[PDB]
């Protein structure tokens, strides 16, 4: 629930 | 932090009426949500522009619900933000009027909401809304005057304020242009473009760049192209991903770089929603200020158009454009 | 010497021109026939000398000349085909010169060419536009803008220029934003304008232009890039012209919104050029601009680095005026308001310092430009602080705004009556000038005052350009007239009553009559003039002005108040002013039905002359033409003075008959022919040799002229005097010919007897003369025109033998001419002979060898003259038939067959030699000789004998022929016959490769068949065409498969299929049909989607179907009907989620359906329909992006396409019809039309069938050539109905409230409802909706005309095809010629009246709706006449007919369908056929009688009418319109 999620 | 609730889409088309205050005989019969609503019947146009609407805002956000009214009237609008109240009370309600069918606004919040067949129905007050839905909101006005109507909203608020000492202030808006101006009537654009530069930034920002700039440096490129752009918006190795990256990692280093700590953390940083409609609305602001229009929010930002970092986008937009032929 | 004389014309000198003209004249009299060589060219070089009559060294002598050659030379009736041009020339002479020595110069040279059929001489040759369609409110200012630029366009505007631009702004501003429409209109010629202008002028329209676009805002792109241009070519650096230039930017750059950075780059060179050689006092022009610049805005972004240079430079100069400096400063420091000037600062900044240091009175406005620059920076300042405060120290410098904004940047702050009044001066007014200035003045009062601005705009212009203000009378009037009470009416009509009757000005009466009739066009009604509206006083005064189609209206409205004899007298004398016999006979049959010296001196001169002349008044043209009598007295200088007085009369009523078209203009040609023709019969006895060529010209110009014996009679009345009949019985011959009805039958025989010199019609049983064989011929022909039938047989027979003995008598040198002359005459009397035997003898054993020998012997006397081929081939072939009958008749009902054989072999073969030499001899009507061929060989090709013959025939036959018959060569591609099949493939074969775009078509279609042998014949043929050329192929088969496929698409035949289910799971209970008519749909959606359409539709839909699949496997399966009960329920579940659809899908996208057509460029492919081999072949070049689906019961949808000619086509594409029945009709209609041309009397009245192109496609698909604007009758009369208020269903009403169960009444019951029903209605909409929509009376008058003839000839027509069902819906009507047309023929012969639910009865759509739109006399007149010429064509033409209806019949491919309505096939066609034959022999009402055509016709009309008839129809077909 984070204002931006990603996954690198 | 905080969540939110349902959407209430309320839109006024009126598809086949033009309002009495505009005379239209330039062939500017403008796409709405990337559709021409000429080429079908009224009833498809309209459904088929609901549903487009509805999947534009599912593409930035997974949503509990949305709810659409695509007719008037009054009443349905009562019962809408009062089931939006039911199913609140902290997390915010998104608001979203177009009213492109429908006269100019006034004080009073002129509008075409009415169960008629050709009827100058209704004064609909802000005031009055501001009573239906009380939680705290954010209001979209994609319109010909709306900052006329932020103004009155602010006064109201004012009055309840001056009432109160005999979740206001609470609240956001994001207008389409200044009380004063008009939105533009200009071939090849969308009639809806500050909706879709809050929902859709890169189609925007690609056609624009495509027929704004005064020189192209890569030849053989032009709409045809751009508009067959293959990939994906959630995958990094693909053009579109690639560009997304780009865009919000420079639309964030310009909000980093421009505002205070406490307004960066408070629209950037504390909602989902609020962080992307602003890093979009940078971008409706740098491509609207051609067309001599100026967006107005209802906090105000420093201007940011003038910012050295969009020259960095420019670059990278020609680079990924000269990879396509 | 002429050839010298001709060199000195065409390059002389008017002296020279003068005597040379002159002296040609003198040698033409000499020269003669020997002379014509240069004057097929001279005569141009005259001619167009004459034309520049006014550079001509006079003119006299030029047409003195042009006549001279004309006669002398032996010119005829010829020079003017030549050069289409002399006579309209002459005539202009005649009209315009108004100089007596050359206008009857002029008169000489007409008569002396020789008077022109009128139909060889056509061959050889606004406010009432919109009033009613348009509220008055956008009226007014629509009429003003035409008026304006009809000036504005002229060459009058360089005098008046200036007040006519002003009225045009004006109306704008009063207009607002609504004057956007006339964008189109006005500026494609106003900046045109501009390019011719004086600068005077052009300072003016600047100046306009910039206010004009200051009105339109945004609206105004499409023209902004020769506004731009304009203004390039002409800012030259004068400073009027720059400051006009610099304004007209300031009102561009407002009136657009960012959209100006397109044109700025264009501007910039010579804004840069005004900042540097600036020599206006102060530079004032400089400071203008820099006004400008401050409005760009934002549009500067891209191009400060561009103009901030010279800015600075305008206050940093210290020599500059200090006015300047500061302007410039104030510029700079207001465009820090929008655009970024960071990356300027230190080019701005340095230059302000040293201002600062350079004087005080900059440095007060120089300090706030730095505050701006300063405020902008931000902390980017802090590097320039310690710099500038030096200057801020040396200088007692203090600015409060600039010392808080460093101090907080360095703490790290942010920051009417006259219209009446002078209009009754009327009764004041006496001569005809005071009526003329009255009229000026009330117009010019009319305009002064009017309520609409846009009118009173015009009043200045007005003032003068007279014409201006007669166009705008009319509107001005209507306008003052809605506002005024009773009173002042009153007054104003009684002086419009004065002013009609004081005096006969035709300007007046002409400009009053056109105002009523503008006002029975507008909603106010005719004026109240005395009571019924002044329509006789208006009548009368039309007939006096020669207006008789006003006049004609007139008379016929008082005739609808009731009928008088004075009425019908009225009408039957403007009918023959109007020259129709028809219409005036129709009167008079009406009447019959409801009611109860001058020629002394012509009687003389045919059989007291002397007194008969004096009696005739000198000073009348005929009594000068009597005098001229001097012809019989040899008074030549007499006759010469009389034609010369003769003439000055004539011209005196040529002018006033000019300009009544030629018609009119004829009968004084004719007296122009008739006094040359005098000249002539005087100059004969006294000119040498060409007294001889005199006579042939004579003959030449009496071929020339009309075919009225009466002139003709004139004519040999006056040549009689010199030239005796003997001398030229060609003449007479011609004449008796011509001659017809009781004219021929008391001409013809008093003409034969003069020029015999014997009297054959005594002594009746005489041997006929011997005297001129061709008069004894003509008589021979005039004894069978009577009851003397039989004697004329013999009396030809006899003739023959004597004609034997003349060719054996004749045997000669000298004489071969005559003997040849004798072979040709035994070849005419031998094909009489033949007609003549089976006229009276009939069709039998005995006579058939007999008319066989007479057209053999006339076939060996002649051998060019294919009509002799014809009928000997004809009447081989009716032997054939008849030895073949004779046995179906007799011998049968198969041996009969060989015995048959045995001769009918005998006669084949010499009748298909026949006809192939036949059709060698002649072209373009060949059809017939084409399609009885084909019959032969189709059905006896089979035989050796046959087929040798046939071999050797099409061998011999130019393949061009066979175009018109290709499609019924491919029909029969099937046929098991194999000498047959070989000789079809061949013919094709050898077509394909000289004209493949005849072909294309019909094949690929043709390889779509289901029958195997269609399919594999027509891929030979193809891989044939292939070899030739493989593109033609492979385009042609794609583009008929991608059209054929968006014809029709997945939701309709889903929805057609799963309907029908239903009908036979619920109704008939057929289960297993019900699958039979979904299967091949499930099998169609297994190949799965093509197109984007066909994807969304398997998404939708897939699923549900495919389960229904499995429910309905699952039952055979199982037979538990549950399992069909939830297919349904699928199937209902789809079928209404399509049903909902379809209404709202108004448009196809190509992209969506066929991606392949969209892309189609330059295609080598002949546009469909459009193929000529003789034309330039038009190639498919575009497919328009979009179709347009129309909504009916069926969805036909429009289709556009783009040729390489630069022109659109456009086809209505349509399924669900089969169209190879609509093409034969339009066939049969072209061999009628045909017919028709070829008929004098059809062709004068220009009668005709219209017809469409149909293209097939596949079974049941194909395109419909679009045609032009009309509109169905249907439409018409629900939008009058509607416009006026009309219940749309009154007739109905009105019989279900007398009989609510009026479908169950017994006939005499709905007889008597029908009636009444009728009674209570004035069915006369149509005639209302003919006048309504017509701009003026002639108009009209032609309309109605053309209406009533198109109607008789599709009657006719229709009865002879037996064309079925028609309702309002088949009717169309053309807006503009008022002819009508058919659109739809299924029913092509008499089914419709076979049908066992409301069977026809009605030979015709002939009814109350229609009667009452014709001639105020009904059906009598026009209609009845045209049907008894049609019916006559048709009945003479039989053969042509019938072998095309014939081959119609005959052919299965159409005849199952045939079969289908009726049923044998092979008996129905011949009952089919006998009926045709009955109607056409006009025995259909009774076998043993026969009709007349006006009884036939009488017949039809009474049956078509009848109630009783009509009460039997099923209201479809609604009986009461
Ligand atoms: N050649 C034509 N040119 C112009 N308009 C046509 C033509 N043919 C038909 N129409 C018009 O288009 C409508 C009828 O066309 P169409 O659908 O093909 O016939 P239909 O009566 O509906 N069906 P059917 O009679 O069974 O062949 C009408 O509105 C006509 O005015
Ligand atoms: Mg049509
Ligand atoms: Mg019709």
């Amino acid at each position: 629930e984070s204002q931006f999620e990603m996954d690198i | 932090r905080m969540k939110t609730v349902s959407v209430a889409l309320v839109l006024c088309l009126n598809v086949g009426v033009d309002p009495p205050d505009v005379v239209k005989t330039t062939p500017c019969a403008r796409l709405e949500c990337w559709i021409d609503p000429l080429s079908m019947g009224p009833q498809k146009a309209l459904e088929t522009i609901g549903a487009n609407l509805q999947k534009q805002y599912e593409n930035w956000q997974p949503r509990a619900r949305y709810k659409q009214s695509l007719d008037p009237t009054v009443d349905e609008v009562k019962k809408l933000c009062t089931s939006l109240r039911r199913n609140a009370k902290e997390e915010r309600v998104l608001f979203h009027y177009n009213g492109h069918g429908v006269p100019r606004p006034t004080v009073n919040g002129e509008v075409w909401v009415f169960n008629k067949n050709y009827t100058q129905y209704i004064p609909l007050s802000i005031y009055d809304l501001q009573t239906w839905m009380g939680s705290p909101s954010i209001f979209v006005y994609d319109c010909s005057n709306a900052g006329l109507i932020v103004k009155s909203f602010k006064q109201f608020a004012l009055q309840r304020e001056q009432e109160l000492e005999v979740s206001m202030k609470n609240c956001i808006q994001l207008a389409a242009c200044e009380a004063t101006e008009l939105l533009p009537m200009i071939p090849d654009l969308p009639a809806d473009l500050f909706t879709s530069c809050l929902t859709t930034p890169i189609k925007i920002a690609l056609r624009w760049f495509c027929m704004q700039k005064c020189v192209s440096l890569v030849p053989g490129v032009t709409l045809d192209l751009i508009e067959k752009i293959p990939g994906r918006l959630n995958d990094r190795r693909t053009p579109l991903g690639e560009l997304n990256w780009i865009f919000t990692a420079i639309t964030d280093t310009i909000a980093w770089n421009v505002l205070p700590r406490d307004l960066f953390q408070k629209l950037f940083r504390q909602d989902l929603l609020v962080a992307s409609l602003f890093r979009n609305f940078l971008l409706a602001e740098r491509i609207m200020r051609s067309y001599n229009c100026t967006p107005v929010s209802s906090p105000r930002l420093p201007p940011t158009y003038m910012h050295a970092m969009w020259q960095a986008w420019d670059l990278a937009v020609d680079i990924c454009l000269s990879q396509l032929p | 010497i002429l050839k010298a004389l001709i060199l000195k014309l065409k390059d002389p000198n008017p002296g020279v021109i003068n005597n040379v003209l002159a002296t040609i004249g003198e040698l033409a009299q000499v020269s003669g026939l020997e002379m014509r060589k240069w004057v097929d060219e001279l005569f141009i070089i005259i001619m167009d000398m004459l034309q520049d009559s006014s550079l001509l060294a006079k003119r006299q002598v030029a047409l003195w000349t042009l006549g001279q050659l004309v006669a002398s030379t032996g010119y005829v009736v010829e020079p003017y085909r030549k050069y289409p041009t002399l006579l309209e020339v002459l005539l202009n002479f005649l009209k315009t010169e108004q100089n007596q020595g050359t206008r009857r110069e002029a008169i000489r040279v007409l008569g002396l060419l020789g008077a022109l059929d009128p139909y060889k001489h056509k061959v050889n040759i606004e406010m009432l536009v919109n009033m009613g369609n348009l509220p008055l409110d956008e009226f007014y200012p629509a009429v003003s803008m035409v008026a304006l630029m009809r000036i504005f366009r002229d060459q009058s505007l360089s005098h008046h220029h200036t007040m006519v631009v002003q009225a045009i702004t004006f109306i704008f501003k009063s207009l607002g934003l609504k004057c956007v429409q006339f964008l189109p209109q006005v500026m494609p010629t106003f900046l045109n304008v501009i390019r011719v202008c004086d600068g005077a002028i052009r300072e003016f329209l600047f100046q306009q232009l910039g206010m004009l676009v200051s009105f339109v805002k945004s609206h105004i792109r499409p023209y902004m890039d020769e506004i731009v241009t304009l203004m390039r070519e002409f800012w030259v650096m004068n400073t009027s012209i720059q400051s006009t230039i610099i304004l007209l930017i300031e009102q561009i750059v407002v009136a657009l919104g960012g959209e100006f950075k397109l044109y700025l780059p264009q501007l910039i060179p010579h804004m840069l050029r005004v900042f540097m050689h600036d020599n206006s006092p102060g530079r004032i022009v400089s400071i203008k601009l820099l006004a400008a610049i401050q409005l760009f805005g934002a549009n500067l972004d891209d191009y400060l680095h561009l103009l901030l240079p010279p800015i600075v430079k305008l206050f940093d100069a210290p020599e500059a005026p200090l006015p300047s400096r500061k302007a410039a400063l104030e510029t700079v420091d207001r465009l820090t308001e929008s655009l970024d000037f960071t990356d300027y600062a230190s080019r701005i900044i340095h230059p302000i310092v040293r201002t600062l240091d350079q004087s005080p009175e900059l440095r007060s406005t120089a300090m706030d430009t730095l505050s701006s620059l300063v405020f902008q920076l931000g902390k980017k300042y802090q590097i320039f602080i310690p710099m500038v405060n030096k200057v801020l120290v040396r200088h007692r410098i203090n600015h409060q705004r600039y010392d808080v904004l460093i101090c907080r940047i360095v703490k790290g702050y942010t920051l009417s009556t006259i219209n009446l009044q002078k209009a009754w001066g009327a009764a004041r007014r006496v001569s005809k000038d005071d009526w003329l200035e009255w009229l000026r003045r009330l117009s010019l009062e009319l305009l002064k005052d009017s309520s609409s601005p846009s009118l009173r705009s015009c009043w200045a212009l007005a003032q003068a350009y007279n014409p201006m203000a007669r166009d705008l009378f009319n509107a001005a009037f209507v306008s003052c007239w809605s506002e005024l009470n009773e009173d002042q009416q009153d007054e104003l009509i009684r002086s419009i009553e004065l002013a009609l009757t004081s005096q006969d000005i035709a300007e007046v009466t002409q400009t009053l009559l056109n105002l009523a009739e503008f006002m029975e066009h507008s909603d106010k009604g005719p004026l109240p003039l005395r009571d019924d509206n002044g329509i006789v006083l208006l009548g009368e005064r039309a007939a006096k002005c020669r207006a008789y189609a006003k006049a004609l209206h007139y008379k016929e409205l008082e005739f609808q108040k009731g009928p008088t004899p004075a009425i019908l007298e009225s009408l039957i004398s403007i009918n023959n002013k109007l020259q129709q016999p028809e219409a005036a006979a129709g009167v008079l049959e009406y009447a019959m039905k409801h009611f109860g010296a001058r020629m002394a001196a012509a009687a003389a001169w045919g059989l007291s002359m002397e007194e008969y002349t004096c009696m005739i008044p000198r000073d009348t043209h005929d009594g000068a033409f009597y005098r001229a009598l001097a012809l019989h007295q040899d008074l030549f200088s007499l006759a010469q003075q009389c034609i010369d007085k003769a003439r000055d009369l004539l011209d005196a009523e040529l002018t006033a008959m000019a300009g009544e078209s030629y018609s009119r203009a004829y009968g004084a040609m004719v007296s122009c022919h008739m006094l040359s023709e005098l000249e002539e019969v005087i100059q004969y006895k006294l000119v040498p040799e060409r007294r001889e060529i005199i006579r042939q010209i004579w003959w030449e110009r009496l071929q020339g002229c009309q075919r009225i014996v009466e002139d003709w009679q004139k004519i040999l009345m006056v040549r009689s005097l010199v030239v005796s009949p003997h001398e030229d019985m060609r003449t007479w011959l011609k004449y008796a010919s011509l001659c017809g009805k009781s004219g021929r039958l008391a001409l013809a025989h008093k003409t034969l007897v003069l020029l015999l010199g014997v009297d054959p019609s005594r002594q009746l049983d005489h041997p006929l003369p011997t005297v001129h064989p061709q008069v004894t011929y003509a008589y021979m022909k005039n004894m069978w025109k009577s009851a003397r039938k039989i004697d004329a047989f013999q009396h030809m027979q006899h003739f023959v033998q004597t004609m034997q003995q003349q060719a054996q008598h004749a045997i000669a040198t000298e004489d071969q001419q005559h003997k040849q002359e004798l072979h040709k005459l035994m070849a005419r009397c031998f094909l009489k002979l033949g007609e003549w035997q089976l006229n009276l003898q009939g069709i039998n054993e005995s006579t058939i060898p007999k008319v066989l020998q007479y057209y053999s012997a006339a076939t060996e006397h002649d051998r060019s003259w294919y009509k002799a081929w014809h009928a000997w081939a004809v009447m081989n072939f009716e032997a054939v038939l008849h030895y073949k009958h004779q046995n179906q008749a007799r011998d049968e009902k198969k041996k009969v067959t060989e015995d048959l054989s045995k001769t009918l072999l005998m006669y084949t073969v010499p009748a298909v030699q026949g006809f192939f030499r036949s059709i060698s001899l002649s072209r373009g009507n060949n059809l017939q000789d084409t399609l009885r061929v084909l019959t032969l060989w189709f059905d006896y090709g089979h035989w050796p004998d046959v087929n040798e013959a046939l071999v050797e025939g099409v061998k011999a036959i130019q393949i061009d022929t066979w175009l018109q018959v290709i499609p019924q060569l491919i029909a029969r591609i099937d046929t098991p016959r194999p000498l047959v099949g070989r000789l079809i493939h061949q013919l094709l074969t050898d077509i394909g490769r000289y004209h493949p775009q005849a072909l294309i078509y019909p094949l690929t279609v043709a390889s779509k068949s289901t029958t195997t042998a269609r399919h594999n014949a027509a891929n030979k043929i193809l891989k044939n065409m292939c070899e030739h050329s493989n593109t033609l192929v492979q385009q042609a088969m794609m583009v008929s498969e991608e059209l054929i496929r968006v014809a029709i698409l997945w939701h309709e035949m889903w929805h057609e299929g799963l309907e029908e289910a239903s009908r036979l799971y619920f109704g008939e209970r057929n289960v297993k049909g019900m699958f039979e008519v979904l299967e091949p749909l499930h099998a169609m959606m297994e190949r799965g989607p093509q197109t984007l359409k066909e994807t969304s539709f398997n998404q939708a839909y897939g699923r549900d179907l495919m389960e229904a699949q499995e429910w309905c496997r699952k039952y055979m399966k199982s037979g538990n009907v549950k399992d069909l009960t939830q297919a349904w329920d699928l199937y209902y579940h789809v079928f209404r989620r399509i049903s909902k659809q379809l209404p709202q899908l108004t448009s196809l996208e190509l992209q969506y359906v066929s991606p392949k057509l969209l892309m189609c460029r330059d295609l080598e492919l002949a546009v469909p329909g459009t193929y000529d081999p003789n034309q330039p072949i038009i190639r498919i070049q575009s497919i328009a992006p979009s179709l347009q689906v129309i909504t009916s019961k069926q969805r036909p949808r429009k289709l556009t396409l783009m040729g390489s000619n630069g022109h659109e086509f456009v086809f209505l594409l349509k399924g669900h019809e089969d169209l190879r029945q609509d093409e034969r009709v339009m066939q049969l209609f072209g061999l009628v039309n045909t017919l028709l041309a070829n008929d004098p009397t059809s062709l004068r009245k220009n009668l005709s069938i219209q017809r469409y192109a149909v293209i097939p496609l596949s079974t049941n698909s194909g395109l419909i050539g679009w045609v032009p604007h009309c509109d169905t009758l249907h439409a018409l009369i629900r939008d009058y109905r509607e416009k006026k208020k009309i219940l749309l269903n009154i007739e109905h009403r009105i019989m279900l409230r007398m009989a609510p169960d009026y479908d169950h009444l017994t006939l005499m019951q709905k007889v008597e409802v029908f009636e009444h029903a009728v009674n209570n209605t004035a069915g006369d909409d149509l005639a209302k909706l003919l006048w309504l929509k017509s701009p003026s009376s002639e108009v009209w008058f032609d309309r109605r005309t053309n209406y009533t003839r198109s109607l008789a000839v599709m009657s006719m027509v229709g009865y002879i095809l037996g064309l079925g069902d028609r309702h309002p819906s088949n009717l169309m009507l053309d807006r503009l010629s008022g002819k009508i047309l058919h659109i739809d023929f299924g029913d092509c012969f008499e089914v419709a009246m076979t049908r066992e639910k409301f069977p026809e009865k009605i030979p015709f759509r002939l009814t109350r709706m229609l009667t009452n739109a014709m001639e105020v006399t009904g059906l009598d007149g026009n209609y009845r006449i045209t049907c008894h010429t049609v019916m006559e064509v048709l009945r003479e033409h039989k053969d042509s007919v019938m072998a095309v209806l014939e081959a119609f019949v005959y052919d299965p491919l159409l005849n199952w369908r045939l079969m289908d309505t009726n049923t044998a096939l092979n008996k129905k066609a011949i009952q089919i056929i006998n009926r045709v034959r009955d109607k056409l022999t006009g025995r259909d009402f009774s076998h043993d009688d026969t009709l007349d055509v006006p009884t036939q016709v009488e017949l039809l009309i009474k049956q078509a009418t009848s109630h009783e008839n009509l009460c039997q129809c099923y209201i479809g077909w609604c009986p009461f319109w």
